[PDB]
RNA sequence: AUAGGAUAGCGCAUUCGGUCGAAUUCUUCUCUGCGGGAUUCCUUUGUAAUUGCACAAGGUGAAAUUUUGGGCAACAGCAGGUCUGUGAUGCUCCUCAAUGUUCUGGGCGACACGCGCACUACAAUGUCAGUGAGAACAAGAAAAACGACGUCGAACCUACUUGAUCAAAAGAGUGGGGAAACCCCGGAAUCACAUAGACCCACUUGGGACCGAGGAUUGCAAUUAUUGGUCGCGCAACGAGGAAUGUCUCGUAGGCGCAGCUCAUCAAACUGUGCCGAUUACGUCCCU
């Protein structure tokens, strides 16, 4: 009905991103705004494969380093002031929350 | 309204029986439409014996790097082979194939210490018969005008008759002769 | 192989000793009891404990079991 | 093509001082001529109006003359300049298509010119070595 | 020519490399035949198991127990 | 030495690439009497190339002197007409 | 206003996923990715797909519109996934709009012929490990 | 008998007949009508640089135009690059491993231009090509003719 | 049908991702943070037991034995490798015509030969020329610089169009994507085709090594060819490879491509990914 605001929550920590998403949802439910639903975007895995040795001797063994990225989005039809009030709380370290207005 | 399968919708499986009293439980006469089932036949020790015999022939045709994994091609070659077998024998090509497999392997071999004559298990007889017939047909068509289905048909028919013109029969006679000499 | 390690066997013996009256010959009900009466990270370990716990109960009905002391 | 063998069939056909097998199909018998590949032979057949399905042994003298004429002067028969094996001669600056012994002679001329100017490629040819920058170590091994 | 026999017991893999199986074979003949229910020990090449069937040809030689 | 394989040799074939009166008449007469007809077989009997042998087999099929049993892009199998 | 009789099932083989929409229509019409069965090539794969019909009989498939959309995998895996979706779709439709003697006699016939007509094959590609060119093939070793 | 309608079935559309048989029939119609524009470079060029020899069928351009028309029917809004992926091939690189190469977009551009002059393909809104109503009508009517076994 | 076989349809005929329609309804497919699910759980005229620990077949089931594949991994050692990773390092050497540091040029590529590891082949279960259906893992652009008036805007990847009133490769124009958003409905190649296509056993339309000529492209610079593309060269061996020898038991071997990584330009390498998919054994201590 009104303008739509998009909350993008991204983090390297699965526990942190889930807790922030739940806190945002609970605060939105307290404010009685119409939220669409927290959508879990596909998890992205940054993979780096390197040779274990620093000199190049012996059996050619490798190290597979992986970094996983979790992303969530929440859509709610609330005035920018209300979304600022909902977003205004203490988040965990390493969690990024972005504000986007849908057109 | 459910009818029995016929291989390539042309050849009937009714009465398909091996004349050999042995190999009866190791040659599968289950009806099928095509020699292509994505079954896990190698999971158990003797599960491969239950696989349909024509599909086993199709797998035997999938040798060498240029033939590895071409099962649709093997099915097409077998379809033409069965048509040629019917024209040559005026008999059910499924029965001709069954007879060729039943007679295509030696019953006695030599092993081992000195060489000693031993019997051959029925599973190996079926396995070797398919292996040698495919080997003979493949090597015959290597640099020859005659196509592979024609070479395969001639090998199967000669093996079914027990003729020495078959590559598998020739090897079977040599192995049995050596095994007899090693008694 | 499927040999139960001493961790599973010791835990199963303790579970039978402490909760004999609540157990029976069914793995699934025995497992449900074990989730509540035991603390462990491994679901696989709890399932293994339940399996041997059922085995101990079956042996107990036939006769005494060494290492199982039911007061 | 179910056509009976003609009385004038030749198993060996003379074309540009080259023995051409009359058993082969027309484009794949023209490629036996030095300077004419599979692509060039198909274009020669197209410009000569000869059905490519025919065997080369059935070619008459007039068609052989037309084929020789087209191979000699492809540009006259509307063959594009990018289709010719010598588009701008380093000595003459002319576009032409070498054929038969002309290819070998011009290759000898090119080697002589490079070895006369003492260029690096000429020195490599004189020493019988690879000229295109390939690693000759662990390569060739006659 | 060849006499059919039934493998009633697998005695065990024999010989170096374990490729030969020693089995007990009952000759399959009609009642009253001289070979009726005659059991002999044989050495088998290839994968075999109990209740398999063998074509023995000669039925006189007996495999040495191992 | 340098060449370890024996490198056996075979007698070359002299299959004709263009039909002639005798072979064409043989194809029109004796071939329709064969139970199994394939271009490779016809090439062997008539000492002709498989390409023209297949073309001749196609012509008989259109004329209905022989019938086609198994057909593929690369494989053609024929047989004599019933009776 | 006649009611809508429709079910949706899926078949899987390797990566290929086939989704079959089965509905009651004027007459039987089965298509894979918008292509009728008689236009599916090669004949070997067409026969494999047709096994879902001929095993139980076309009478149970009469007056059924089946649309199968397949994505992923290859031509062989897609055909196997499609035939599984068709067989499961017939079972699901009979489960929803028939009784239990049906959808069981049909299920027994399907399972007696081929278990994979209804139950998916769990086999998947094994990951490649380092120091190997594939899942199992190690690098070539030389000693001198 | 064979061309008898199965029952309760009327007409035919594309994807309901053999793809090659439709393409051959459409190419035959193009050649028989003799209104399509055939570039002169088609008698001298290869369909793509990934091929090693020129097309052997003299009517290859008519076949390619028919295939392009059917491809546009299946994939409205497709461009030259999308068609190039459809008509690509594996290339022989010599003693080096083979690799896939997309077809040259030049002949595809010529084919789309020829189909446009025929009034069958139009530039789709926001890029790409699409069939006109005339092209959709032509494709489906030809599909019915294929099913009826007219073939020209 | 040119000769046109086989292959399901028998209250409402099908089709239209550009029809850049409009309303509804929904979660079968997809995404995923936590859960569930499998353990010897069930049954043997079984092996064993006279106890136990267990084993083997079958059952149940998506999965039936460490579920599958990985990661991690003790204690003792090696004068193994690395001072060519580090502002990690003792001792020692050079230190203003320097063993520091730049710039120019050459070399690391240089070939009578020997060896490891790959790629391409020796062809018809094929090569060409067409047509069809069709994956997955992934990558993508820049500042305390510069241009525009504390914000974009060009570096990167792409789609479409044009070039095109006439080869490829190019060159251009417009649009999109910070990447489940554009690429993309990811038209990969093996593969398939009743394509009524060409070739027909020959170093041959097998095989493309070597070489010649034109042109374009990356780069400050292409000669010792950077790399594509065109026409020639194919008369370079090679027709299946001696003694020896490597890897491998299930979606595995083998084949088949794709992405990433090195990267201004260049993969026959590697790291991953999917596609087609078997033979054999499920045994032993003979060899090691
Ligand atoms: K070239
Ligand atoms: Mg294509
Ligand atoms: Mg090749
Ligand atoms: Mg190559
Ligand atoms: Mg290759
Ligand atoms: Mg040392
Ligand atoms: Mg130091
Ligand atoms: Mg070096
Ligand atoms: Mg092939
Ligand atoms: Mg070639
Ligand atoms: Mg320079
Ligand atoms: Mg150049
Ligand atoms: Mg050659
Ligand atoms: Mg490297
Ligand atoms: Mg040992
Ligand atoms: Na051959
Ligand atoms: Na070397
Ligand atoms: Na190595
Ligand atoms: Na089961």
């Amino acid at each position: 009905e009104g303008q739509t605001v998009r909350l993008t929550i991204t983090s390297r920590n699965a526990k942190a991103v889930e807790s922030v998403t739940s806190q945002l949802l609970t605060r939105a439910r307290d404010e009685k705004v119409t939220i669409h639903g927290p959508v879990r975007l596909p998890t992205r895995t940054l993979k780096i494969t390197t040779r274990k040795t620093p000199c190049g001797n012996g059996t050619n063994t490798w190290d597979t380093f992986e970094l996983k990225i979790y992303k969530r989005i929440i859509d709610l039809h609330a005035p920018t002031e209300q979304v600022k009030k909902i977003t205004s709380f203490t988040m965990e370290s390493g969690v990024d929350v972005s504000i986007t207005i849908l057109d | 309204s459910s009818k029995t399968p016929k291989l390539f919708n042309k050849w009937s499986f009714e009465g398909l029986e091996t004349s050999e009293l042995a190999l009866r439980d190791h040659i599968s006469t289950t009806a099928a439409y095509v020699p292509h089932t994505s079954g896990r036949w190698q999971k158990r020790r003797f599960y491969k014996a239950r696989m349909p015999i024509v599909e086993r022939l199709a797998n035997g045709l999938m040798f060498k790097g240029r033939g590895n994994g071409r099962k649709l091609q093997a099915a097409r070659l077998l379809k033409h082979t069965l048509e040629i077998i019917h024209l040559l024998t005026d008999e059910n090509p499924l029965q001709v194939v069954v007879d060729a497999v039943s007679k295509g392997a030696p019953r006695e071999d030599s092993t081992r210490v000195r060489r000693q004559a031993v019997d051959v298990s029925p599973m190996r007889r079926v396995n070797e018969a398919i292996y040698q017939m495919c080997k003979g047909a493949r090597e015959a068509a290597f640099r020859n005008l005659k196509s592979m289905p024609e070479c395969l048909a001639d090998e199967i028919v000669n093996a079914s008759k027990g003729s020495s013109n078959s590559y598998a029969i020739k090897k079977k006679d040599e192995v049995e002769r050596v095994a007899k000499a090693n008694r | 192989g499927k040999i139960r390690t001493k961790t599973v066997k010791r835990a199963s013996r303790q579970v039978v000793e402490k909760y004999y009256s609540k157990l029976n010959f069914d793995f699934y009900q025995n497992k449900r009891v074990i989730m509540d009466v035991t603390i462990a990270e491994s679901k696989k370990l709890k399932n293994k404990i339940a399996g041997y716990t059922t085995h101990i109960m079956k042996r107990l009905a036939r006769g005494p079991v060494r290492g199982i002391s039911l007061k | 093509s179910l056509t009976l063998i003609p009385d004038h069939f030749q198993h060996i056909v003379r074309l540009l001082n080259t023995n051409v097998e009359g058993k082969r199909k027309v484009p794949f018998a023209l490629r036996m001529v030095k300077g004419v590949g599979i692509r060039f032979a198909y274009l020669v057949c197209k410009k000569a109006g000869i059905d490519v399905e025919r065997r080369a042994g059935t070619l008459t003298a007039e068609e052989l003359e037309k084929i020789a004429e087209i191979i000699a002067d492809p540009a006259k028969f509307k063959i594009p300049d990018w289709f010719l094996n010598r588009q701008r001669d380093p000595k003459t600056g002319k576009t032409e298509h070498l054929s038969s012994s002309m290819v070998d002679t011009r290759l000898r001329d090119d080697l002589e010119r490079l070895k006369k100017m003492r260029a690096h490629r000429g020195v490599r040819h004189a020493y019988g070595l690879r000229v295109r920058g390939q690693h000759t170590c662990t390569s060739g091994r006659h | 020519q060849a006499q059919v026999g039934l493998i009633i017991k697998v005695l065990g893999r024999t010989g170096s490399r374990g490729n030969v199986t020693q089995v007990r074979v009952r000759l399959m003949a009609e009642a009253g035949s001289p070979d009726y229910n005659r059991t002999i020990v044989r050495n088998v090449k290839g994968p075999c198991k109990e209740n398999d069937m063998l074509s023995l040809m000669e039925t006189e030689r007996e495999a040495r127990r191992l | 030495t340098k060449k370890w394989s024996k490198g056996q040799s075979r007698e070359a074939l002299q299959n004709a690439v263009m039909f002639d009166k005798e072979t064409y008449d043989k194809l029109r007469s004796e071939v329709p009497k064969y139970k199994l007809i394939t271009p490779s077989i016809i090439s062997d009997r008539l000492k002709i190339a498989v390409s023209i042998a297949a073309a001749g087999l196609k012509q008989l099929c259109r004329e209905k002197l022989i019938r086609l049993v198994s057909c593929s892009s690369k494989t053609r199998v024929y047989t004599r007409i019933v009776q | 206003s006649y009611a809508l009789k429709q079910v949706q099932t899926f078949g899987k083989k390797k990566t290929a996923i086939a989704v079959a929409t089965v509905t009651k229509a004027a007459q039987c019409n089965i298509k894979v990715n918008g292509v009728p069965l008689q236009q599916i090539l090669p004949d070997t794969l067409r026969a494999k797909i047709m096994e879902a019909i001929t095993v139980v009989g076309s009478k149970y498939y009469s007056r059924l519109r089946i649309d199968v959309a397949v994505h992923g995998g290859g031509q062989v895996s897609q055909a196997y996934a499609a035939r599984q979706a068709i067989a499961k779709g017939l079972i699901a439709f009979f489960q929803k709009y028939h009784n239990e003697v049906e959808k069981a006699a049909l299920k027994d016939k399907f399972l007696a012929y081929d278990k994979f007509l209804l139950i998916a094959d769990p086999r998947r590609c094994e990951p490649k490990k380092w120091g190997r060119h594939s899942a199992r093939t190690r690098f070539t070793k030389s000693y001198r | 008998n064979k061309i008898h309608r199965i029952g309760k079935r009327k007409g035919a559309t594309l994807k309901d007949v053999s793809a090659w048989r439709w393409i051959k029939t459409a190419a035959r119609h193009f050649k028989q009508e003799g209104k399509i524009f055939v570039p002169n470079c088609t008698e001298i060029m290869k369909s793509s640089h990934g091929r090693e020899r020129a097309p052997q069928n003299p009517d290859w351009y008519y076949i390619r135009c028919a295939a392009v028309l059917r491809a546009i029917y299946l994939r409205p809004g497709v461009g030259y690059g999308g068609l190039s992926k459809r008509f690509g091939n594996k290339k022989n690189y010599g003693s080096r491993p083979e690799h896939t190469v997309t077809s040259s977009t030049g002949p595809l551009h010529w084919a789309c231009k020829s189909l446009t002059k025929l009034g069958l393909v139009e530039p789709g809104a926001q890029s790409g090509q699409r069939l006109t109503r005339k092209g959709h009508k032509f494709a489906d009517s030809l599909a019915f003719q294929v099913q009826i076994r007219k073939f020209g």
